[PDB]
DNA sequence: GCAGACACTA
DNA sequence: TAGTGTCTGCT
DNA sequence: GCAGACACTACGAGTACATA
DNA sequence: TTTATGTACTCGTAGTGTCTGC
């Protein structure tokens, strides 16, 4: 559309230069569809395992997997707790999200599958962010997919399939998505100044945004929409490349822990956590990008960066086993200070 | 029911009906006998472990005290059925306070596996015990007394149900042996009391399971095979073998023998750690640290198993703990 | 069937201020109060089985033994304590117009009154302060602190201790000799130190004794009631050799059937109630046995996990 | 320093709790506060030991000598055993006044009575404490009709002729009910009471107290000069007994407050409740606070000369401690003792004390300030408040405990720190067991509702972080931030979801990925046409905003998500209003 | 702990 | 009208 | 006999508590 | 205020039945 990101999304499985294996695969399970299993995609964020999902659904079903809409559906939980959730239908499929309240998403995979479990010859359902499940809606899930199942199959689309409990992945034809290398990158991103206008005069700034993205397309795609935007569609040799701003605080904060480690700047970081917390940032994100963003700061030594990476991975787990997240987070920072002063 | 007994599970068709058929507990039953017998029946409260006799030895004591029919003359509540403090303020007021229907004698309340009770309906039960002792009992069957309000235990007799012995098992299994006209050699016998770990329930199922592992249940002796095949539990032989090859030889010849051991005959690690424990504890160890290790290695390694996770690293995380803990003995 | 005797706990219940032991000063002061006959609202607090409802009732009954039918409500937590079922019993008996002698008023017992709702509590304020010249409240409960602070405003605070072993042994020797039973001094003071302070427990104790062996002596009270496991968990965890520790536990509570949970939240009690040790070892013990207890609750309920926090409270205690 | 207070105090010597200019004499310890340090040297104020204590008390002569300062006490000492008598035959006339009259009507029941009843304040003058506020309440009272003439709109000097209804609040025993009785009962205004002993829900309330709000007493023109006997003085005592966020009558009375043609009053015990919020900005709020203790040891002499009973004047004092300025609990304390104990002197006091101690649960403001003291982590201190005193003090507000310990553990400088151990190590540990806290909290409240793992919780969140960084705090003790900011993360969610539902359409990204890509480049094609060529592009803006299905509202959402040096709140707020006006238009 | 208001005394 | 002594809310 | 007029039980919604 | 089941309480309403009356 207006964002060149969703403007030149592959509808097709031949019409992705993405992985050639990965798509000879899906070839593959399109040419017998009627025997397809419950499909998992797994791999990086960002490398079009949706895009992979949607053009199996085109080569088995057909064109009109694309022309979807949206419903909204009533659920009720225990008492009166009145939740609203709308599922992005489509003519052959169905898709559903964890997008409700964490410790309400079992009822929507309860209610909502029993009912569309009711009667070529199967609907298909497509669960997005399927690591955020509780490990309940999965409970129900194994049974759900284990007993109906010559009426509806799952494509469970995810990305770091750890938090899938071991039967979903037992029941479930795991596939690997990969992310691009630097030249599949930039030959996309080629492809997307070519089909619009853009000035460029030497290429290794799209080599620059294909670095920066980190394997990501969504990423590249909007570095490259936005610079061409602020450099009034002419990009330059030595154009700087955009960061989110996120990333800029998330710097700064890293800056600050590394420089001066007192408690008043424990405060000011736990007020700059608040602030990235507040503003719709996930906790497990923050911390990755934090320790990422420490161990690339080159005045530590080795055995500074050995224990980072420790407490880094300790508290992973704690706030993979909590539910308040600055709490974890300012540990975190109170432990890595410690360490470095 | 239906078609009588031998339809039934051997725990329920060998459940005691008399209280000299409850073995075990000696002291519990004398007392409780002379109880009955010198007209002061207090009010009872029995702990202990599951499968110890509890809910056996009450059937049989309030058969005793009435008859047959004692289920329509005792108000018996367990967790299955609602025991809200709506319960305790009509049913169970209502059963103290009117006279018997059906004799001349006292009312007798079973609250059976009562640990399981919300704290006000405890707290009605108090005043209730207290109000109407006069010609009403009241019975408290509990595994875990840090569920009940201490008020409550002060209110009750507390009787302590321990495990069952050597005696005891070997005379329920005679039993039987007895009636089913089976076999079992004393090997055997002492690898079910190994197994039971204090529950007659589980002796009574390995028992039945094991007669219907034999190809013919007559004219064939049951075996320690027989017992361990059908468990699955390790035999010792098993266990003193991967001891030793973890703590005499190298790593190769212990992994190697320890994927063999499992990989033989479908071995669970967690019924590994447990008989490496035991086998552990008679260890004469010359330092301190190495229980330390130990303990808090394989606790965290069986609290891994219980959450599940890959085999194969937890047994070489086995391996590599005990070696650990071994290395710091010289 | 036949018939069963009263037990020893309500057959020597006391029915006058004198036969209650313990507290000497509140007792001697429900004895004034006896005299004077103006009794004001009061709380009686304590730990179970010191005597709380008895000296109620006895006071009530001293006071008003002509009228305990008429003039004396006896509310309780097995009767339906509520908001309307409350209001409307106390008001309409607080304005029934009773005739009693010029220093008596109509006595409202709230026995149990820790459970009831909040409510309640509140309509009871205005309750008892239009009402006063004609009825007076008297409440009695384990823990004071569930009661509203308006109605301990409105009240005359009675706190009840835990009797010596000198209360208990002389109600004990005085039980003895109403029943005409042998006994050691050993087995009296075995059940002395079972009751730890609860008479109903060491009358229930006794009267076990008497009727399982007939002789009151250590042994036998000792075979029908153990040790209790509070103590043992207590020289447990107080013990220096990890093996001394390990073998207490083993012995002491896992062949004795004690459930593993119990066995950890009496560690729990014990060292936040343990004192000898430093403040910091006991928060440190706490903080590994509630991470054994978490253990415990989630389904590991084994012997290696205790001897696990054993050797973790051995790794504390012996400073790495 | 409890002992030697108590000393102190046994020879009637006031103990101020701070250090002043004008203080004669200072006992010495070991430490301290450093305040106190600073200001004994600065002021040159007479310092003595401990050791010059012990011969103090021998040394000095009863009375006080005749010092200057010693001659106004005892004066003003004399002056209210003086007051005290005064008063003492003033109801003995009454009693004897009234019993000739009770004896009379016989021909022609007292002292049997609860102590809070019969020494009753019978007006305004026997009342101890809080004047200022009871003049208030009458000053309010006595100009209703003058408010309502002119029609509430302008008030006076204080401001209570645009309040209609007045409100008090207080702690128990002080005396709210009967000030409020006796300031209705002086103007002669007829009481209309009600309380929790009736339903007050909102049903009764439209059918009890609504058809008051413009009728008179039917008794009132049967009692008569009195120009007030035929009104409505509507007496709501115990407004926290509407346990009713929906079915209680508390936005109802809010409405009475909002339209009632007859003075209304209010007692409560304490108003800032979530559950009575709409009382915020509505009545003229009277706080009645805890007496001094001077006018409850002048009552308490009264009643003592009364009864035939005496107690030392110091000990007066030490009670109101003990009772956290209670005064009818004291007088109940009075009659509970005097039945036996006809001497309270200092020797029953401490006995008496510890008996009748109140255990009132703290805020949680008092919960963080005693948790974070570096005192009762100390040998000594932790001797008298055990570990089971702190986890109580926890589960007086376990609600609220850990937010305020994890709130301000930080800002507070350690007095319980290890050798070797620096402040950041200390924080460190603090929070990592606040993390692990927040662990068992979540199982806690979970499926499984763990709710006998409280205790494990109680320590690991507030009593070992505590026990690592106990001391002076440095700042206030400050508000948990995380409510306000759980509930504005929960708003930006719910905005999130709304927007990503709204541009689903055509994007094959999640919620997450909304924000951590999509909504930076959204910016720089709906914001920056703004900036670089103002109104001019309102076509294309829109052309966008309308091809991700993204209306007006959805603009000013995205905006609000940006932090650090991509916020728009400047940019928006610099761009001309006539460029903005024009884009709305267009969309419209 | 940090003010903030209400008193008694000066 | 200005120094202490002391109770009280901060969300 | 039929329509109210009543008091009754029952169901539903909402709030609060959960270790001493 | 968030918290996630189960219990207990309180209230309000809707049916459900029975008693007066004409
Ligand atoms: N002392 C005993 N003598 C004989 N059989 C016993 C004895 N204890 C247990 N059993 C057997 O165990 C079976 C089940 O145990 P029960 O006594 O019914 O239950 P329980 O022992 O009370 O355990 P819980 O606490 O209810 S799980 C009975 O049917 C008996 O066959
Ligand atoms: N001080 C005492 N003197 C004599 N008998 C006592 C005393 N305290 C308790 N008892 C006996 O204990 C039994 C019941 O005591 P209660 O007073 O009913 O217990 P309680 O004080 O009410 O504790 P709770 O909280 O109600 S369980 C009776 O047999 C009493 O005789
Ligand atoms: N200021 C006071 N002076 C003298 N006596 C008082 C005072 N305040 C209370 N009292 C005594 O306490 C009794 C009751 O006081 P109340 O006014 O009912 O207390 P309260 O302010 O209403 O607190 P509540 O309503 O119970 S929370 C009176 O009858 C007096 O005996
Ligand atoms: N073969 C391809 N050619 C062009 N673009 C692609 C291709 N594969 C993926 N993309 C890009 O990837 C984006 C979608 O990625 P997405 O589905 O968000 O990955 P994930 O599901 O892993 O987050 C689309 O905008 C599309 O432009
Ligand atoms: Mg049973
Ligand atoms: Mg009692
Ligand atoms: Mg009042």
């Amino acid at each position: 559309m207006s964002l060149w990101v969703d403007k030149y999304r592959p509808k097709s499985l031949n019409a992705l230069s993405h992985n050639e294996e990965l798509t000879n695969f899906l070839k593959s399970l399109s040419d017998q569809p009627r025997d397809l299993p419950h499909l998992l995609l797994y791999g990086p964020n960002g490398t079009g395992k949706k895009t992979r999902c949607m053009a199996l659904l085109e080569s088995i079903f057909g064109p009109g997997v694309y022309r979807l809409k949206i419903d909204v559906r009533q659920f009720v939980t225990a008492s009166n707790r009145k939740l609203e959730l709308n599922v992005v239908s489509s003519p052959y499929h169905l898709e559903i999200t964890p997008s409700d309240m964490g410790n309400n998403d079992r009822i929507v995979i309860q209610e909502l599958l029993k009912e569309v479990a009711q009667m070529h010859r199967y609907k298909c359902v497509i669960i997005n962010e399927a690591n955020s499940l509780t490990k309940d809606a999965q409970a129900a899930l194994r049974r759900t997919m284990e007993k109906y199942s010559k009426n509806i199959r799952l494509i469970m689309v995810c990305d770091s399939m750890s938090p899938i409990i071991a039967p979903i992945k037992s029941r479930c034809l795991l596939i690997r998505c990969p992310a691009p290398s630097d030249s599949e990158i930039s030959t996309i991103l080629s492809d997307v100044v070519t089909n619009e206008r853009i000035q460029l005069e030497t290429k290794d700034i799209l080599k620059r945004i294909a670095q920066a993205s980190n394997g990501n397309l969504r990423v590249s795609l909007l570095m490259l929409e936005s610079m061409a935007l602020n450099n009034e569609l002419a990009l330059k040799s030595s154009s700087p490349i955009i960061k989110p701003d996120w990333i800029i605080v998330i710097h700064k904060l890293t800056r600050k822990i590394v420089k001066e480690r007192s408690v008043n700047s424990l405060i000011e970081c736990r007020a700059v956590l608040y602030d990235l917390l507040a503003h719709c940032i996930p906790a497990n994100i923050i911390l990755k990008e934090l320790t990422f963003s420490l161990l690339d700061v080159e005045t530590l030594n080795t055995t500074n960066k050995s224990s980072i990476i420790e407490y880094s991975s300790v508290f992973d787990e704690r706030l993979s086993l909590g539910n308040k997240a600055i709490f974890h987070l300012e540990g975190f920072i109170a432990k890595v200070m410690c360490c470095l002063d | 029911e239906k078609r009588s007994k031998e339809n039934l599970p051997w725990v329920e068709k060998y459940r005691p009906e008399t209280l000299d058929e409850v073995y075990g507990q000696n002291e519990v039953i004398t007392t409780v006998r002379k109880f009955v017998d010198e007209g002061k029946l207090p009010h009872l409260l029995f702990y202990g472990p599951p499968g110890t006799g509890k809910t056996s030895t009450i059937v049989a004591l309030a058969r005793e005290i009435y008859g047959k029919n004692y289920s329509n003359m005792v108000l018996e509540l367990n967790a299955s059925d609602d025991r809200g403090i709506d319960v305790v303020r009509n049913q169970i007021k209502d059963f103290a306070s009117t006279r018997q229907i059906f004799s001349k004698g006292f009312k007798l309340i079973i609250l059976d596996e009562a640990d399981a009770m919300t704290n006000a309906a405890q707290n009605a039960l108090r005043r209730v015990i207290e109000r109407y002792t006069k010609n009403t009992r009241f019975c408290v069957l509990a595994n875990y007394a840090h569920k009940l309000t201490p008020a409550l235990l002060s209110r009750c007799t507390r009787f302590r149900f321990q495990p069952l012995p050597q005696e005891a098992i070997e005379r329920r299994i005679a039993n039987v042996l007895v009636h089913e006209k089976l076999k079992l050699s004393p090997n055997a016998e002492k690898a079910l009391i190994e197994l039971s770990n204090g529950d007659m329930r589980r002796v009574l199922n390995v028992l039945q399971s094991c007669k219907a592992t034999l190809d013919n249940p007559d004219e064939d002796e049951i075996s320690d095979d027989v017992i361990y095949e059908c468990c699955g539990a390790p035999r010792p032989s098993d266990l003193k073998a991967v001891l030793k090859s973890i703590l005499e030889d190298d790593w190769g010849t212990a992994h190697y023998t320890l994927n063999k051991v499992r990989s033989a005959k479908g071995l669970a690690l967690i019924d590994l750690i447990e008989g490496i424990v035991k086998i552990l504890e008679d260890y004469e160890l010359q330092n301190e640290e190495t229980r330390v290790h130990l303990l808090t290695k394989l606790a965290d390694i069986e609290y891994s198993i219980s959450k599940g996770g890959n085999d194969q690293i937890q047994g070489s995380a086995v391996i590599g703990a005990i070696k650990a803990s071994f290395e710091n003995e010289t | 069937t036949l018939s069963l005797q009263l037990p020893w706990v309500e057959k020597y219940r006391p029915q006058v201020l004198s036969d209650i032991v313990g507290n000497k000063e509140t007792i001697d002061r429900l004895q004034q109060i006896a005299k004077d006959g103006n009794m004001p609202h009061m709380i009686i607090s304590g730990m179970p089985g010191i005597g709380k409802t008895t000296s109620v009732h006895c006071l009530a009954h001293e006071l008003l033994g002509r009228s305990y039918a008429d003039g004396v409500l006896e509310l309780n937590a097995s009767d339906d304590r509520g908001i309307d079922v409350v209001r409307n019993q106390i008001k309409h008996f607080a304005q029934k117009k009773l005739h009693l002698p010029p220093g008596k008023h109509k006595i409202v017992i709230l026995d149990e009154a820790d459970s009831m709702t909040a409510g309640a509590q509140q309509a009871l304020r205005r309750t008892m302060e239009l009402y006063s010249n004609s009825t007076r409240f008297a409440f009695a409960c384990n823990q004071s602190n569930k009661i509203i602070e308006p109605l301990q405003s409105r009240c005359a605070i009675l706190r009840y201790s835990k009797l010596s072993d000198e209360d208990v042994l002389k109600r004990l020797l005085q039980i003895i000799k109403l029943e005409d039973v042998k006994y050691t001094n050993d087995g009296l003071e075995a059940i002395i130190f079972t009751a730890e302070g609860d008479m109903r427990q060491a009358i229930n104790n006794l009267q076990s004794t008497v009727a399982g062996h007939g002789l009151v002596n250590a042994d036998n009270v000792f075979k029908i009631v153990d040790s209790p496991h509070p103590l043992i968990v207590k020289k447990m965890l107080l013990a220096s050799n990890l093996e001394d520790s390990i073998q207490i536990l083993r012995t002491d509570l896992w062949k004795k059937g004690y459930s593993s949970i119990d066995i950890v939240t009496t560690s729990f009690r014990v060292t936040k109630n343990l004192a000898q040790v430093k403040e910091s070892v006991r928060l440190e013990m706490i903080k590994e046995i509630g991470l054994t207890h978490m253990r415990i609750l989630e389904g590991v309920g084994t012997y290696l996990q205790l001897a696990s926090m054993l050797a973790k409270i051995h790794k504390l205690n012996n400073k790495a | 320093r409890g002992a030697s207070e108590a000393l102190a105090k046994r020879y009637g010597a006031r103990v101020t709790k701070s250090i002043s200019s004008k203080t004669s004499v200072v006992v010495l310890g070991d430490e301290a506060g450093p305040k106190k340090l600073e200001k004994i040297k600065q002021l040159k104020i007479k310092a003595i030991d401990e050791e010059g204590f012990k011969q103090l008390i021998a040394g000095m002569p009863a009375e006080g000598g005749d010092g200057e300062a010693a001659e106004k006490a005892r004066r003003k000492l004399e002056e209210q055993h003086n007051i005290a008598t005064k008063e003492a035959e003033l109801l003995v006339k009454k009693e004897e006044e009234r019993s000739k009259k009770l004896a009379a009507t016989r021909v022609s029941r007292e002292e049997d009575k609860l102590w809070t009843v019969k020494y009753a304040p019978t007006n305004l003058q026997q009342v101890c404490g809080n004047k200022g506020s009871v003049m208030k309440l009458k000053n309010w009272l006595a100009n209703w009709e003058n408010s309502k003439k002119n029609s509430f709109k302008h008030a006076g000097k204080d401001g209570s002729g645009v309040f209609r209804a007045a409100m008090l609040y207080g702690p128990p025993g002080i005396g709210k009910t009967t000030a409020a009785h006796l300031v209705a009962q002086e103007l002669g205004y007829d009481i209309l009471e009600q309380n929790a002993s009736d339903v007050r829900s909102k049903t009764l309330l439209n059918a009890g107290v609504k058809n008051a709000l413009d009728n008179m007493s039917v008794v009132g023109y049967f009692k008569h000069q009195n120009l007030n006997g035929k009104h409505f003085v509507i007496i709501m005592d115990e407004v926290d007994g509407m346990s009713g966020g929906d079915r209680g009558g508390v936005g109802q009375l809010a409405q009475f407050c909002r339209k009632t043609s007859t003075p209304l009053i209010l007692i409560c015990n304490e108003r800032n409740l979530p559950k009575m919020r709409p009382f915020d900005r509505v009545c003229l709020d009277i706080q009645f606070r805890r007496p001094d203790a001077n006018s409850i040891k002048s009552r308490l002499m009264t009643i003592a000369i009364r009864e035939k009973f005496k107690l030392d004047p110091n000990v007066i004092d030490r009670l109101i401690q003990t009772t956290r300025g209670d005064i009818r609990q004291v007088i109940n304390l009075l009659s509970t003792i005097s039945t036996t104990t006809k001497t309270i002197n200092h020797e029953n006091i401490n006995e008496i004390s510890k008996a009748w101690e109140k255990n009132i649960a703290l805020k949680p403001f008092d919960i963080a300030h005693k948790m974070l003291d570096g005192q009762i982590y100390s040998d000594i201190g932790s001797r008298n408040f055990t570990l089971n005193d702190k986890i109580a003090l926890y589960f007086d507000d376990f609600d609220f405990t850990p937010l305020m310990i994890q709130e301000n553990y930080l800002s507070t400088r350690p007095s319980v720190l290890k050798p070797g151990q620096s402040h950041l190590e200390a924080v460190a540990e603090a929070a990592n067991c606040i993390s692990l806290g927040d662990i068992v909290e979540k199982k806690i409240r979970s499926s499984e509702q763990l709710w006998s793992l409280l205790p494990l919780h109680a320590v690991l969140s507030s009593v070992y972080p505590a026990s690592k960084v106990a001391g002076h705090m440095a700042g206030r003790i400050n508000f948990t931030a995380w409510l306000g900011q759980n509930s504005k993360s929960a708003k930006y969610y719910r905005l999130l979801q709304e927007i990503h539902y709204h541009t689903r359409l055509g994007t094959s990204t999640d919620k997450i990925g909304l924000r951590l890509d999509y909504l930076p480049t959204f910016r720089k094609r709906l914001l920056d046409p703004f900036l670089k060529q103002g109104a001019d592009a309102i076509s294309s803006v829109i052309e966008v905003m309308d091809d991700y299905y993204l209306t007006k509202e959805d603009w000013d959402s995205i905006m609000e998500f940006f932090v650090g040096p991509d916020v728009t709140t400047a940019i928006i707020k610099k761009i001309p209003a006539t460029v903005k006006s024009g884009f709305t238009r267009k969309y419209n």
